[PDB]
DNA sequence: TCTCGTGCCTGGTGTCTTTAATCC
DNA sequence: GGATTACACCCAAGACACCAGGCACGAGA
RNA sequence: GCCUGGUGUCUUGGGU
């Protein structure tokens, strides 16, 4: 689910960067820092806004140690998934214990004890796919899922969908 | 039925003191009019008193040197009295604590009672040395291991049995010793296994030197510290150790001060 | 919101001598931490000799932040402040 | 360094000497807070690069400070008796 | 920099929140739950789970790691335990407290006596201190000597009807003498505490705030001790006497009574209890527990060591000269610091110091390495600690300190750009001049050294006057700034000329003395 | 001077301190208020960009 | 590491269970209130973001990021090798291939006429937008919320997404 | 182990008269066995780090309780230098 | 603040109404019966 | 060879009664 | 009728649980 | 082949 938030990251800047380019250092320092990185406060940081516009404010000198502490305010675009959210999705595996769906950055895993009975695992077709007659689940098959439940690593999150539920699956 | 502080440690003693006098004074003109007194080990520093009017617990004790002399005595309610005489395990396969000796704090199970009743023959892990250093304590013993008959053999034995063998006057089978213990030198109550048991169950430094070139040519000291080409000799003739070149010193050896072919 | 416009600044035009020691050391430590001086170095090396210097030509690129009693501040820049 | 020397660092003014000597050059002490109940309950594996305050269940909102350990010393003995000393690092009003 | 790198962020304490711990709040930071006295496993090495040294507590060893946190001792800030009572008990630090809030609640359901109706007392709510608030009401309530079960038809304000006892403390017991409905007879109970704490939780949320306590910070009941936290092994240390010796804190011999004693109660409940034992028995908790954090109590006598002398309880580690506060807190011993006896010397400028050479081989300033000066500090790594001018250490980016004592291939380091070299003092290097008592700002000055021969500090004779010196056997002290920053601070603030005029009386302190002065004229 | 008193009768009203002293921030190991240190020390950007380019950070 | 303007969080005697994220609850938590502030203190709605607005946005943000790098000189997979580092290549490359393959109205023309339709609280209004739907049956279901609101127009809302939306 | 020389101790642990000392230098060396071969812990004296001098006497001895029992007397000259005291 | 405590007090420390530091002390002390 | 006495080590647990001024 | 207050720093030499009960070893009969 | 721990609590006598 996509947002637009205002963020801000303290960067610390040692002497030797203290230049007439420095403000240009940091942007380039923010982008690398931040861009595609995921935390389970705000979800993914997908790209941020005005990269090479952004107003920095004035360095803080720490004392007894030299170097500089900025805070880059920022504005990003950001994506967070939500339980309870309905969602498409595009299918990355297929397994005996369910399915992998890619939502963009991070992948969904829908077990089976959540998934109709009449969908099959069907390893002999080929290609290999969840068949029906007028339904197709192949890789890149438009399947709508509703997430049931999001878990935190900090670093990546990991969240659990179902099928099993009315108007969705494959359409 | 009064109860009274005594002096911790004292209670069987006041107990006495408190019969002799009353058997003294029976049938005398004044007799003391108590019917017994009594201490239990489980209320430490308490003595209780049986009688009708309480200036007879005061008569009992009276001069009492063991007697706290605060008018501190209690009454005790009639529907306490039983409790206050209540008197209070151990099987064969059981577990049980060992309370003395080199075994102090050693599991062990209970293999038989004697038929008296009194010691029992416990089945415990051994602490032996096999007579490694003779010509024992529970602060020097050795760690816990199961009997070796064939290093016993090898290294000091008596065979008595299949898998039994007497050690050193002590009889072990299939690696444990049997040993009997005193009943009151076994814990039976309250035993929690450990963590352990539910597994179980540079060529110059230092020597002297005298110095044969510039202003304390002549001296002797002592290298103190030799890092490279420039020594550290403790001189001993002012108390000052000196920075010096490896070119300026001769070395002591079997014959005389050495040059630098040492 | 709390930063006090330049027109209406109201504080001493003077550096203080708390504020001069400060700005010294500060500056010294970035030098001998190889920050990039903005004076000629002839003969004198020493750090604080480098940035002593640096102060008598008004040529330190620092701003001192002046907090007043209720939290708010004046910015003023060593190279605007008066030196005696 | 007694009492007496401490108030001539605060006469001279010298705010920054007087910091120094007293952390530096002497029982410096890094210690890790919980952002939200303020305690030093961290428990901090430096290798594994993984921080939790259990009580807070929070993994992300952690704060280090570097304090006297004198001091660390002074607030665990504090947290015996039952007082809890709250460390926070901004102010609301 | 000797701290190594942590991607936490570094912030300043702005605020301490004082409060008290809240029973589930112990457990929660707990690591361990403390039930066995017994220290030792069975005197066979490695200390016993659960005991009051289980590792989990953490490391005063330098080769076991922490179980928790997997640092090294040094590192290491120790986790605390958990104790859990019997019954609870008083904290001996909160009982004038506790009596003054019988006085103003309801001892069955615990409402405050006065209601905003009271035009005094509703001018007593509005005072916006907590602490005096809390005595206004008090000075109101106190004289209300029943709670009333209606209000001042009939107007309930929540009250029981009952009468209020007039509480009074006798030790660490709290008698209440209640007034049964002229003159009868009043029979006074103890007021255990168990019973004060089931009233306490009935304390609604609004007139917890008007007690002047707070709900998140310091809930009323939270003066009763439930559970009790247990210290870290860094708050009480073991020492070694006589080597191979060791014998243990006074806190540790005094928590493994409280251990004993917690374990008795429990002994207790299950059989012969003959009453008037569990009354020994509990008030002996009660007493370990209040001489564990207070042995002054006055009226009673100090819990003793079998050597005699009194226990010396956690109250008495922070007051007086040698506590924590006044003995390590608001001064303390430093570093890079030196003390010797003064001479004079006249041809030595105003602002210098004359420093004995020994000295100045022990003292060291860490300076940066940097383009300008990078040839002359390699002289000084080849000249080594023994010969000056020298130096001690060379420091890298990352922490570690190469001991030049030990090196014996000094001759191959190559100096990087950022690392720090510990030199020896040198000559115009500041210094902090000292000698005690410290009566006036002008004790402490900045001086140049000068590096000479022989033991005794020189001074300048015309400074002997600022500092009430003479040569008659005085000493004083030396301090070695230690980065850049001081430095310049030493110089541009501290230094004797700027000294010269004082501002206690708006006239110089130094002049020309002794045989110079006698001389001039 | 009544130092354990203060303490806990601190801890018994959940007092807040706001470390404005300069006894607090001494014990705590901070740069304190007053002197060299009551005021902050900001890098000054606009002047910065008066240097030539070959300066420049990358 | 990286934070926000709303602070603090300080501790309060009542707990909370409006905090857990479910879109149906309309909780999104702490960070993702419906009264926003900015980095001056301004007052701002939330900024929940459709599938289609989302999509010119990054695209643009992108090449004229590119274009700056390149001193001022279409394809998904081209513009995705604007970020550094393979990490950074990835999880953009992703996102608009995801986007490539879900968003109905793939241009500004298309986009804004979407944009002027829709512009009740701002996560609902966001929420229609990004689900399709064909009738008013379909809406109400997969998204529980909008049962006891009371104004449909939700019917010509989907005839227009429906009309708008090209053939495949 | 100390840090210092043990190259001046003879082999009956104890140093002999006439041989020049300086500090940290070990002049009686005595060890402790550690309870549960390496052993032993050393229980050494070493002489205050600030003095020097020559060992002018070793006492050797028994206590009252049979052990055996030590005294070392080292002797130094004191000249007066700067910083000295005098008084009339 | 500090300025003046040490101002006041070194001169105290080296010094028919009461006079030096008895009565110095009666007015810090504000004793409210006065010798 | 057995029994009794003495000495040493380890573990557990206290008690005959016997410097002066000020303020709150 | 109760405690708390009572300069600063520094040097150095001079000291350390008791009693009772149980077990083991040695000596004498 | 780098790391490298030696006590405390008092009392008494002294120095400025
Ligand atoms: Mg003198
Ligand atoms: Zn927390
Ligand atoms: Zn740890
Ligand atoms: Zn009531």
């Amino acid at each position: 689910m996509f947002f637009l938030k205002d963020l801000s990251l303290i960067l610390t800047l040692h002497p030797s960067y203290f230049g007439p380019q420095m403000n240009q250092y940091l942007r380039e320092k923010l982008l690398t820092d931040v861009e595609g990185t995921c935390t389970g406060q705000f979800g993914y940081i997908v790209t941020v806004l005005d990269g090479m516009n952004i107003d920095v404010g004035k360095g803080r000198i720490i004392p007894g140690s030299g170097s500089a502490e900025f805070e880059v305010k920022y504005r990003a675009v950001v994506w967070k998934p939500f339980k309870g959210e309905v969602v498409d999705a595009i299918v990355s595996n297929v397994s005996p214990i369910g399915f992998f769906a890619d939502v963009g950055p991070l992948n969904v895993f829908v077990s089976t004890r959540l998934i109709p009975d009449n969908l099959v695992y069907n390893p002999s077709n080929s290609p290999p796919a969840y068949m029906s007659n007028d339904e197709l689940i192949t890789k890149g098959s438009k399947v709508r899922l509703k997430v049931v439940g999001t878990r935190t690593d900090v670093n990546e999150i990991y969240a659990i969908g179902s099928i099993k539920e009315d108007f969705l699956g494959a359409i | 039925i009064w109860g009274v502080k005594v002096r911790l440690g004292k209670e069987k003693d006041v107990v006495r003191q408190i019969l002799k006098k009353k058997l003294a004074r029976e049938g005398t003109k004044n007799p003391l009019e108590i019917y017994s007194a009594f201490q239990r080990d489980s209320f430490k520093g308490h003595v209780y008193i049986e009688a009708r009017k309480a200036e007879a617990i005061n008569d009992a004790l009276k001069g009492n040197v063991n007697v706290f002399s605060n008018n501190s005595k209690f009454l005790v309610g009639i529907v306490e009295y039983k409790d206050l005489l209540r008197p209070v395990k151990l099987t064969r396969g059981s577990y049980v604590r060992v309370k003395n000796g080199k075994f102090k704090g050693d599991l062990a199970q209970v293999d038989e009672v004697l038929e008296n009743g009194l010691e029992a023959r416990l089945k415990l892990v051994p602490r032996l040395d096999y007579g490694k250093d003779l010509s024992y304590t529970s602060k020097f013993r050795p760690a816990q291991r199961l009997f070796s008959e064939a290093e016993a053999r090898v290294h000091e034995i008596r065979r008595d049995r299949d898998g039994f063998v007497t050690y050193g006057g002590e009889e072990y089978y299939e690696g444990f010793l049997y040993k009997t213990f005193r009943l009151q030198n076994l814990i039976v109550n309250s035993i929690n296994p450990t963590l352990n048991e539910l597994s179980l169950f540079d060529p110059t430094l230092n020597k002297t030197v005298k110095i044969r070139q510039g202003g304390y040519k002549g001296k002797i000291g002592i290298v103190k510290e030799a890092n490279g080409d420039r020594f550290r000799v403790e001189l001993h003739n002012p108390n000052k150790t000196i920075p010096i070149p490896c070119s300026f010193l001769l070395i002591e050896s079997t014959h005389g001060w050495v040059p630098y072919e040492d | 919101e709390l930063a006090i416009l330049k027109e209406e600044r109201t504080t001493t035009p003077y550096l203080t001598k708390y504020e001069r020691a400060r700005i010294l050391g500060t500056r010294a430590l970035q030098i001998s931490m190889n920050a990039p001086v903005l004076v000629d170095i002839e003969g004198e090396t020493d750090p604080l000799q480098i940035a002593m210097k640096e102060l008598s030509q008004r040529k330190i690129p620092l701003v001192i932040r002046r907090y007043l009693p209720d939290g708010s501040y004046e910015d003023w820049g060593c190279d605007e402040l008066i030196v005696d | 360094f007694g009492e007496m020397e401490r108030d001539c660092m605060i006469a001279h003014g010298a705010a920054g000497f007087l910091k120094e000597r007293l952390m530096e050059a002497s029982d410096a002490f890094r210690v890790h807070v919980c952002g939200i109940c303020g305690l030093m309950s961290v428990i901090a594996n430096l290798k594994k690069n993984q921080f939790e305050c259990r009580s807070c269940k929070n993994k992300t909102n952690i704060y280090q400070l570097h304090i006297p350990y004198a001091a660390k010393l002074l607030f665990q003995e504090l947290m015996a008796m039952n007082i809890a000393p709250r460390l926070y690092t901004e102010r609301s009003g | 920099s000797q701290f190594p790198y942590s991607s936490a962020p570094l912030r300043s304490v702005k605020e301490v929140q004082f409060g008290l711990l809240s029973p589930e709040e112990i457990r929660a930071i707990s690591v361990v739950k403390i039930e066995y006295p017994e220290i030792m496993d069975e005197s066979r090495q490695r200390p016993r789970e659960g005991g009051l040294n289980d590792p989990k507590l953490g490391s005063i060893d330098r080769n076991f790691k922490c179980q928790t946190c997997g640092e090294g001792m040094a590192e290491c800030p120790g986790h605390f335990g958990h104790m859990e009572l019997a019954k609870p008990v008083f904290h001996i630090g909160f009982i004038p407290k506790i009596k003054k809030v019988c006085e103003c609640i309801c001892m069955n359901c615990g409402k405050l006596l006065l209601d905003e109706t009271n035009p005094t007392m509703a001018q007593a709510i509005r005072i916006r201190d907590p602490k005096k608030r809390f005595n206004a009401v008090w000075q109101l309530c106190k004289t209300k000597m029943v709670c009333e079960a209606d209000a001042p038809k009939v107007v309930s304000r929540g009250g029981c009807g009952n009468t209020q006892p007039v509480v009074r403390k006798d030790g660490m017991k709290l008698w209440g003498t209640w007034k049964k409905s002229r003159d009868a007879q009043p029979e006074r109970k103890l007021l255990t505490p168990g019973e004060i704490l089931n009233v306490f939780k009935h304390i609604s949320p609004e007139d917890c705030f008007r007690l002047g306590f707070n709900e998140d910070y310091a809930r009323p009941e939270w003066m009763i001790i439930t559970v009790l936290p247990v210290p870290p092994p860094q708050v009480r240390p073991s020492i070694a006497m006589d080597e191979t010796t060791q014998g243990q804190d006074d806190l540790t011999h005094k928590l493994s009574d409280i251990l004993k004693a917690n374990i008795n109660v429990q002994k207790l409940e299950m059989d012969g209890s003959p009453q008037h034992i569990i009354n020994e028995v509990e008030q002996l908790l009660q007493f370990h527990v209040a001489t564990y954090m207070d042995n002054d109590i006055a009226g009673q006598p100090q819990a003793l060591q079998k050597s005699g002398r009194p226990v010396k309880a956690i109250r008495a580690r922070l007051k007086g000269k040698e506590g924590r506060l006044r003995g390590n807190l608001m001064g303390k011993r430093v570093d890079f610091s030196a003390r010797t006896v003064i001479s004079g010397d006249p041809n030595l400028e105003l602002d210098q110091v004359g420093v004995p050479i020994s000295i100045a081989k022990t003292l060291s300033y860490p300076e940066t390495v940097t383009q300008y000066n990078i040839h002359r500090l390699t002289e000084y790594v080849r000249n080594g600690p023994n010969e000056h001018p020298g130096a001690k250490y060379v420091i890298r980016d990352n922490g570690d300190r190469i001991d030049l004592r030990y090196h014996k291939r000094a001759g191959d380091i190559v100096l990087q750009y950022g690392w720090k070299v510990e030199r020896h003092l040198m000559d115009d290097d500041p210094v902090l001049f000292n000698r005690q008592p410290s009566l006036h700002k002008m004790s402490m000055m900045a001086h140049r050294v000068k590096v000479m021969p022989y033991s005794t500090f020189r001074l300048n004779l015309s400074v002997t006057s600022p500092y009430n010196a003479d040569f008659d056997g005085d000493e004083m002290n030396l301090h070695v700034p230690q980065s850049e920053e001081t430095r310049a601070e030493l110089s541009q603030l501290c230094a004797v000329p700027l000294q010269i005029v004082s501002p206690q009386s708006n006239k110089p302190v130094m002049g020309i003395v002794q045989d110079t002065l006698c001389g001039v004229r | 001077e009544e130092t354990v008193e203060i303490l806990f009768e601190a801890g018994a009203a959940a007092e807040l301190d706001d470390c404005r002293g300069v006894s607090e921030n001494v014990m705590l190991g901070q740069l304190a208020p007053m002197g060299t240190g009551a005021f902050d020390v900001m890098i000054d950007e606009k002047l910065l960009t008066s240097l030539p380019a070959d300066y420049a950070p990358t | 590491v990286s934070t926000s303007t709303v602070g603090a969080r300080r501790r309060r005697a009542k707990q909370q269970v409006d905090d857990e994220e479910n879109a149906t609850l309309l909780r999104l938590g702490p960070e993702f209130a419906l009264k926003q502030y900015d980095h001056d203190g301004n007052e701002h709605d939330l900024i929940a973001l459709s599938l289609s607005e989302s999509r010119l946005l990054i695209r643009e943000a992108l090449k004229a990021r590119s274009r700056a790098r390149n001193g001022g000189v279409i394809d998904d997979d081209e513009l995705a090798k604007v970020t550094s580092g393979a990490v950074a290549n990835g999880v953009v490359k992703k996102t608009l291939d995801y986007l490539n393959t879900f968003a109905r109205f793939k241009d500004e023309e298309t986009c804004t006429a979407v944009d002027q339709l829709l512009h009740l609280h701002p996560f609902e209004i966001a929420q229609l937008s990004s689900l399709g739907c064909e009738d008013v049956d379909e809406a109400i279901t997969l998204i529980p919320s909008l049962a006891a609101k009371k104004e449909v127009n939700l019917q010509r809302i989907l005839d227009e997404l429906n009309r708008l939306e090209d053939p495949y | 182990l100390k840090h210092g020389t043990y190259e001046k101790l003879d082999e009956d642990g104890l140093i002999a008269p006439g041989v020049r000392v300086s500090g940290d230098d070990i002049i009686i060396g005595k060890t402790t066995p550690i309870p549960p071969y390496h052993t032993k812990r050393d229980a050494s004296t070493p002489l205050r780090s600030t003095e020097n001098g020559i060992v002018d006497q070793v006492l050797l001895t028994t206590n009252q309780e049979g052990l055996k029992f030590v005294k070392v007397r080292m002797r130094t000259t004191k000249v007066p230098q700067i910083g000295d005291k005098f008084a009339s | 603040g500090v300025i003046a405590a040490q101002s006041i007090g070194e001169p105290a420390t080296q010094m028919n109404v009461t006079l030096g530091v008895p009565r110095l002390k009666e007015i810090l002390n504000v004793a409210k019966n006065i010798k």
